[PDB]
């Protein structure tokens, strides 16, 4: 998965 | 509310031990329980309200895609009948999750968002309110996906209009609100090209800012510049 | 029983499902409703039970001890009042796992420990008797301490000498039984000569009963002797 | 901490 913050 | 009777003081102070504790449903609850009694919230308060039910969420979300995958492969050509069990449980979780959802974004219509003036707050929350739409996009079908997804669409674009007029380039909320419009693009509403060209113009902007910085700016900032790196380096 | 409508083997389904979900309060609340349908339960389903509260109470424990650690350090000479708050959240995890605790051995007395006739079964709930025992200990301070920890030593005693009787030395309850009756002895009774010596009686029996064993359960018995021999270096 | 099972 791709990174969030 | 439970946390009615608690000082808010003492409910910031208990989801701060929280944190330390690992204990992030613990830390949510006190949190919401800050927000209710009305005042606005500090970047600290509002860091600790998005660090509780981020992490709340988050383990909704692993759950529930461990639990997808089971129910998609129980369902391929050649696979022996579970019965209702994975489905249901699935859904148990998935009820969970949208719960969840739904209370942090009433915490932010009411009324965090219409309080919210400054733009270090008001991006902040709108990003938020983005996130947890993208969270419930991530696992909608119905009638209502498409305005699910809309409501996150808007709600990242409002915060972007602000954080484009209003906060220079490095400035780690409109970086971590361009991850995640970036990542909504790519994940959410099939927009690859998007994604891509969101991340790599935010990337190259914020470079050109950092001479600006002091040290510990320029840590924080080249943190999340990383983090659209990575990104990047996935999709291409 | 929230899960009194819902059919033992599906409780049993989801319990599988919460444990690859690592949702694993969800788990032990499925095994609960499992357990309340009145019958025995199987090798696998003893498992599934335990590993949900293991993993649940572990959690519990782990906050307990930041928990604790800070409020310590908050009655230090010379620390800054910082109000009930940490004694209250303290007292509140703690609670918390005193139910979970409660609530495990109101199970293994209504009624899994009175049906279990076999070694396999009984010495496997009257080990869980005595860990959920300690664990009331590791956080007792009241006219009740001595009363738990005797709870403890009694549960553990029993399975110790039905386990000596009824099994080799090197099945897998028998020797997981005896490492955690060691570390009771060592953390909770101050009895580290008796832990030290059950540990090294046990590992050394076991050792000369390993030739009798197939692959697979040689494997099985040497991992938890590991154990047993990675307490001794801890404790030597 | 000491090993449990
Ligand atoms: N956890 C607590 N007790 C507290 C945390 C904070 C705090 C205050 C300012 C910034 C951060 N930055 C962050 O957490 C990361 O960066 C962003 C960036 C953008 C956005 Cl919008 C969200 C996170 C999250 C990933 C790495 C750092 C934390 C105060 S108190
Ligand atoms: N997790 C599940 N779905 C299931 C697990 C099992 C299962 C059945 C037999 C043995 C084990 N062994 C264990 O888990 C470890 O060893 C012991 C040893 C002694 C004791 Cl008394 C307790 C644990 C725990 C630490 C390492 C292995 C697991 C069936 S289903």
């Amino acid at each position: 998965f791709p990174a969030t913050v | 509310g439970a946390m009615g009777s608690m000082e808010r003081a003492s409910l910031i102070q208990k989801a701060k031990l929280a944190e330390q504790a690992e204990r992030y449903e613990d830390m949510a609850a006190f949190m919401k329980g800050a927000v209710e009694k009305g005042e606005e919230l500090s970047c600290e308060e509002r860091n600790l309200l998005s660090v509780a039910y981020k992490n709340v969420v988050g383990g909704q979300r692993a759950a529930w895609r461990v639990l997808s995958s089971i129910e998609q492969k129980s369902n391929e050509e050649g696979s022996e009948e579970k019965g209702p069990e994975v489905r249901e449980y699935r859904e148990k979780v998935e009820t969970e999750l949208q719960g969840v959802c739904d209370t942090v974004l009433g915490l932010l219509d009411s009324h965090l968002i219409k309080e919210a003036g400054d733009a270090e707050s008001r991006v902040f929350y709108l990003k938020m309110k983005g996130d947890y739409y993208r969270y419930l996009a991530e696992v909608a079908t119905g009638d209502d996906k498409k305005r699910i997804i809309d409501s996150a669409r808007s709600a990242y674009q409002e915060a972007m209009d602000i954080s484009k007029k209003e906060m220079p380039p490095t400035n780690p909320i409109r970086l971590g609100l361009a991850l995640n419009f970036s990542v909504f693009h790519y994940e959410i509403a099939n927009s690859p090209e998007e994604a891509i060209s969101l991340a790599k113009t935010t990337f190259d902007e914020a470079m050109a800012d950092l001479h600006t910085l002091s040290e510990d700016s320029y840590k924080d900032s080249t943190l999340i510049m990383q983090l659209l790196r990575d990104n990047l380096t996935l999709w291409t």
